[PDB]
């Protein structure tokens, strides 16, 4: 209608410019995927560089954004930059408040509250980014979660990241079958072999970046190369 | 895969009984160019183009 | 016998297929036993009992058994909720008269459960009971008393939920029509359930049936063997397609218009 | 309009049919198929 | 729905689907398009019977395009060493021409 | 872009139909595929009354389709054919004709004699693609 | 700026004498997904499906029916975030203002509040109001029940209204069916087959959501309670 | 068995299996294979053999061709004496000769001819 300076309602049902931070939400090649187990919740991501004459040990796209709570980031840099800053002190501040640990669902839903009002707003747009939220509660057990910025969150058995999302989709179905007979690394294995098929690279040790929730322990860890090799070298023995 | 495969046996396909394919489209940018894909596909079927 | 629900009923299953009948009734006891009056327990064995007993049922011809099964759980299953003791009843119901069967016996039944849905006070539940009794009613030639139970249904049905019912209604009058023998009328009763008919997707075999009706008419009755055997073909064509006996019946029809044209 | 349509499908069952000449079971019939049409929106 | 030049337009595609419509088989004869956008299709080459099969391009990978780059730089003359992996890295969204 | 030489031709169709359709013993039959630029006395009756469209296929009428097909692909107990009606959302005609040729040119190069759950669901892909993300009616 | 933007409302007077935006809402309602309202008298009945499109999902999570009171209770159609942020809103404002007192609420109050946080923003600009249409949904004592709530800002009673997809429709289906003195029990079904003629994607026990307010008010139906009335007449 | 599954014919058949992949044709050759195959027989009595054919079909194992071969000659061996009733067993449990995918090939036919016959 006329998104020249405002944004209105339409007959169109949705927003040419909603669609558009849809659309474009990289502008690069990573890609992700997340997978939830009762043994684990893991998020697997990528590390990729241009050029060396730029570090790498500062460089990446798993955020820590609390003991617990862990969550990565499908953005622009600067758009989720900020976000998890504004994130972080909201959920101090719930801690503060109520004495007692923030869940993981509840940081979603309020996020999302934020974003929809900027959606009214036609004198300032929306961060854009989807988040995924992870985190292994006690009173259901892991929780995963995907935000959008539509305003809509839910919380999903697995979901994938990165422009490839669908692909990566039909891969999780005929897996999701049967997921609750992965024990604990297998579960790992298997989240490290649907990235490789899309994406279509046999990985490397400093090409991937899987991370880990850990039922029964409030842990979110980036693996160490021991542990990420003896995964990769599980694959090659089945081949 | 499709064109080539129809050319050596009709039979194969007819065992089955199954209509065998007519036309193909490439589309895209001509990233390739769009002629050169082609073009090197028609040295590799080698037939009368 | 067996010491829990779950151990017992499995065994149950397996008795009638291998040894014989009396084996898998011992163990159905389990409808006098573990009896409350809370009903949180005694609800969930009743639900296992109810499969079991059908099972049991064709061969044992234990329609008389079940009658008193029948009378017997229903207080207990309107104490958890109303909505079970709604289903439990109209399930049992079902398996029941699939059977061979005395209609006396199970039209007092029938009769029974229409009391105990006033009593919560269901007319949906109600007028499906209804409908039943037309069919029950006919076969034992009570032509009679099936013509105006249907009169006052084809009323209620019009204006309340559920638009599928009414076809069926209008089946059954024009078989009390048929028997009744005055022709115009059951010619006039079909046309009115294709109308209703057309409007949703209908399967074969209601929309074959009318048409058989419309076929008794023409051959039997016009003696005009060709126009006959169009409607029985089509008529064939619905019961072959989700296999029922009626069939026979209509290939019977189909090949003795052609002796009646003078064709062999 | 659509009354002149009820006679029109009249007719046709009755051909259908072989018959010479059209009755009142055939022509309510057709008043039925062109209420359907009425009835929805 | 003009009939400028536009009534030629009309003459061809009624042609294309008039030989797929008739009583004629392709019957050894093949058919390749080449198309730059596709947006114009007919209804009636969804069904196969005219196309069947449409193929998209795909965009190399890093070890197809170290294939590319090595079978163009080995007629040409050169020194002795290049580290072509190198080269693969800054290199993406390319095509072999 | 020009109204005048199609239009010897058509006054032609008008003066043949008048002509004969009295002692009919040949029928005029009608196609289109632009049906949106029709001349107006092109349909005054006395020319043209039936006007038959296409329509959206019956559950039961995808299954006819299906059934005449698998004949040729010879049957197997591990396929079931009713998952194959039970997968679409009811599309159209051309699509459930379409996907049938298609499942049986996959099969020959994977080479089989028999049939696969497989290769239908590919296939099945294959025509319907396009989606993406969308909807802020509930998304 | 943190103060300029614009003052007047996107929404304009026409020589129409129609509202642009306003006619736009009563389609962003009509992407809706089917909903029903059936008033039981001594009961009440809301009913929606839930369409599902992602295998991927968890529990029943989100709903569309949240509880603003223990007493009354909302359901929709129209635009979900939408739908979150005017129950928290709202809810804020029913608890606080009915804990001053010790009275329990009336039902017309809350759709008077309701219909000003949408009136103002017709009134002000920089922001739009909201596209969505409310069904009240409470019981209390003797009074009537069920009531309506547009994205307009205005409110009517009804004994049974729908909304979602082809809501011209289901309604017109409606008018016919539902008459007379009717069961809780009863109400429920009816609903069910309402929603069915309307969309059958497929109904399971998780396309479904249904709750009445009844016996002290609003109470949530479990699964295998829905469940029972689908075998009772499917 | 003592040097059956237990020592060369075991060992050796798992190392092959993933020299040769079942998701590639011959990368190894045909002479490994019938070897392995040849020797597996030789190695074990009737009982044990027919648990075993089995497994290695569930693996592609090269060629449809190299493999019907491998099938066809061990199929010929079994045909004797009391070893005849449990090989109808064997026979029905593989899916290649109640079966074809290339059924231009004179192998299957010849298998199949021979059920017929029991």
């Amino acid at each position: 209608g006329f998104d020249r300076h405002i944004t209105i309602f339409s007959p169109e049902g949705r927003l040419y410019q909603v669609e558009y931070a849809f659309k474009a939400i990289n502008q690069g090649g990573l890609t992700s995927v997340a997978v939830r187990g009762k043994d684990c919740a893991v998020i697997v991501t990528q590390k990729k560089v241009p050029d060396k004459l730029l570090d790498s040990s500062t460089v990446t796209h798993l955020f820590k954004i609390t003991e617990n709570i862990g969550c990565v980031m499908t953005g622009m840099t600067a758009d989720s930059r900020s976000q998890v800053q504004r994130a972080r002190y909201e959920a101090a501040n719930w801690k503060y408040k109520y004495g007692y640990e923030i869940p993981v669902d509840m940081l979603c839903k309020r996020i999302a509250d934020i974003s929809q009002v900027y959606t009214q707003n036609a004198e300032m747009r929306p961060l854009g980014c989807c988040m995924i939220l992870i985190g292994i509660d006690e009173e259901q057990g892991p929780q995963v979660y995907k935000c959008d910025p539509a305003g809509y969150y839910c919380g999903f058995k697995a979901t994938a990241a990165g422009v490839k999302q669908t692909e990566s989709t039909s891969f999780l179905e005929k897996k999701v079958k049967k997921k609750f007979d992965w024990t604990f690394e297998q579960t790992v294995e298997t989240a490290i072999t649907c990235l490789s098929t899309v994406l279509s690279i046999d990985f490397k040790p400093s090409e991937i970046e899987v991370g880990v929730v850990t039922v029964e322990n409030p842990k979110f860890r980036i693996l160490t190369e021991a542990e990420i090799d003896a995964h990769l070298v599980a694959l090659a023995e089945r081949d | 895969e499709v064109i080539e495969l129809p050319l050596t046996n009709p039979e194969l396909f007819q065992r089955v009984g199954i209509i065998p394919p007519k036309g193909c489209l490439l589309y895209g940018p001509p990233g390739t160019g769009k002629t050169l894909l082609a073009r090197a596909v028609a040295s590799q079927l080698d037939c009368n183009f | 016998m067996a010491a829990a629900a779950v151990v017992e009923f499995q065994r149950a299953q397996s008795l009638l297929s291998t040894d014989r009948e009396a084996s898998i009734d011992i163990l159905h006891s389990i409808v006098k036993r573990d009896i409350q009056e809370n009903d949180e327990e005694a609800v969930q064995v009743k639900e296992q009992s109810i499969l079991e007993l059908g099972s049991l049922l064709a061969k044992t011809g234990q329609a008389a058994e079940l009658g008193g099964l029948l009378k017997y759980v229903r207080p207990f299953l309107n104490s958890i909720s109303k909505a079970k003791a709604a289903r439990l009843v109209r399930s049992l119901l079902d398996l029941f008269l699939d059977m061979e069967a005395a209609t006396g016996q199970e039209v007092e039944l029938c009769l029974e459960c229409i009391e105990w849905a006033k009593s919560e006070k269901r007319t949906f539940l109600r007028q499906a009971l209804e409908a039943r009794l037309v069919s029950l009613y006919f076969d034992t030639k009570r032509y009679q008393e099936a013509l105006h139970l249907g009169s006052q249904l084809l009323r209620e049905l019009k204006k309340m939920d559920d638009k599928a019912l009414l076809v069926e209604v209008q089946l059954l009058e024009s078989k009390t029509y048929h028997a009744l023998s005055n022709l115009p009328k059951a010619r006039a009763a079909l046309t009115s359930a294709r109308t209703t008919a057309n409007a949703i997707y209908c399967p074969p075999k209601l929309q074959a049936t009318l048409d058989m009706q419309s076929g008794i008419i023409h051959a039997a009755e016009e003696k005009d063997w060709k126009t006959a055997y169009s409607y029985f073909y089509e008529a064939f064509e619905g019961y072959d397609s989700i296999d029922s006996p009626k069939a026979i019946t209509s290939l019977k029809y189909m090949l003795l218009c052609k002796i009646m044209l003078n064709t062999p | 309009a659509e009354v002149k349509g009820v006679c029109t499908e009249a007719g046709m069952y009755a051909l259908r049919e072989r018959r010479v000449h059209v009755t009142q079971e055939d022509f309510e019939m057709a008043v039925a198929k062109v209420m359907q049409k009425d009835s929805e929106k | 729905e003009g009939t400028s030049a536009d009534r030629e337009i009309q003459r061809t595609l009624m042609e294309l689907l008039n030989q797929m419509d008739g009583f004629d088989t392709l019957h050894r004869v093949k058919m390749i398009m080449a198309t730059n956008r596709p947006d114009t299709l007919d209804p009636a080459l969804l069904r196969p019977g005219r196309l069947d099969r449409k193929i998209h391009i795909d965009l190399p990978n890093e070890q197809a395009r170290l294939d590319i780059l090595k079978i163009h730089a080995g007629p040409i003359t050169k020194h002795g060493e290049i580290d072509y992996e190198a080269i693969v890295k800054l290199s993406d969204g390319f095509n072999g021409a | 872009g020009a109204d005048r030489e199609v239009q010897r031709i058509l006054l032609e169709l008008l003066n043949q139909m008048d002509g004969f359709d009295q002692n009919v013993n040949v029928k005029v039959i009608m196609a289109t595929n632009r049906a949106d630029t029709l001349d107006p006395a092109l349909l005054r009756p006395g020319r043209l009354d039936r006007k038959i469209e296409f329509p959206l296929p019956d559950r039961r009428q995808k299954r006819l389709i299906f059934s005449t097909i698998t004949s040729k692909m010879n049957l197997s107990e591990e396929v079931d054919l009713e998952d194959y009606v039970a997968r679409p959302d009811k599309i159209s005609g051309a699509d459930i004709n379409s996907i049938c040729q298609e499942s049986g040119m996959l099969a020959v190069r994977e080479n089989r004699y028999i049939v696969l759950a497989k290769d239908f669901e590919k296939a099945y892909k294959t025509v319907i693609k396009k989606d993406e993300q969308e909807h802020e009616f509930y998304k | 700026m943190a103060e300029r933007g614009y003052s007047f409302s996107l929404t304009t007077f026409s020589p129409s004498g129609k509202l642009v935006q306003i006619e736009y809402a009563l389609a962003a309602v009509a992407g809706g997904a089917p909903s029903v309202g059936i008033k039981a008298a001594n009961g009440v009945v809301l009913a929606t499906e839930k369409k599902q499109k992602s295998i991927l999902y968890d529990e029943r999570s989100v709903h569309k029916v949240e509880p603003i009171t223990k007493h009354i209770g909302l359901v929709y159609s129209g635009m979900g975030p939408d739908y979150r942020v005017l129950v928290h809103r709202a809810r804020k404002l029913a608890q606080q203002y009915y804990l001053v007192y010790q009275e329990p609420i009336p039902t017309a109050q809350l759709v008077q509040r309701v219909a000003s946080v949408m009136q103002e923003y017709t009134q002000s600009g920089g922001v739009r109001p909201f596209g969505v249409s409310l069904l009240i949904c409470g019981w209390n004592e003797g009074r009537p029940y069920l009531f309506q709530s547009d994205p307009s800002g205005a409110y009517f009673a009804w004994k049974a209204t729908a909304m979602g997809k082809n809501y011209v429709n289901g309604k017109t289906f409606l008018e016919k069916r539902y008459n007379e003195d009717l069961e809780l029990e009863d109400a429920i079904h009816t609903a069910i087959l309402t929603l069915k003629e309307s969309f059958e994607g497929q109904m399971t026990e998780d396309n479904i959501e249904v709750g009445i307010c009844n016996e002290a008010g609003f109470r949530r139906l479990t699964p295998t309670e829905v469940k029972d009335y689908l075998a009772a007449i499917a | 068995a003592k040097e059956g599954r237990l020592q060369e014919v075991i060992e050796t058949l798992l190392s092959l299996e993933k020299q040769t992949r079942t998701a590639s044709d011959m990368v190894s050759t045909s002479r490994i294979l019938v070897a392995v195959v040849k020797m597996c027989y030789e190695a074990k009595e009737w009982d044990l053999l027919n648990e075993n054919i089995m497994l290695l079909s569930k693996r592609r194992s090269q060629l449809k061709q190299a493999v019907a071969k491998m099938v066809q000659q061990c199929c010929t061996y079994v045909e004797e004496i009391t070893d005849l009733p449990i090989k109808l067993r064997l026979i029905d449990t593989l899916r290649m000769v109640t079966e074809g995918k290339i059924y231009v090939e004179i192998e299957r036919a010849r298998l199949t001819k021979t059920l017929a016959t029991i």
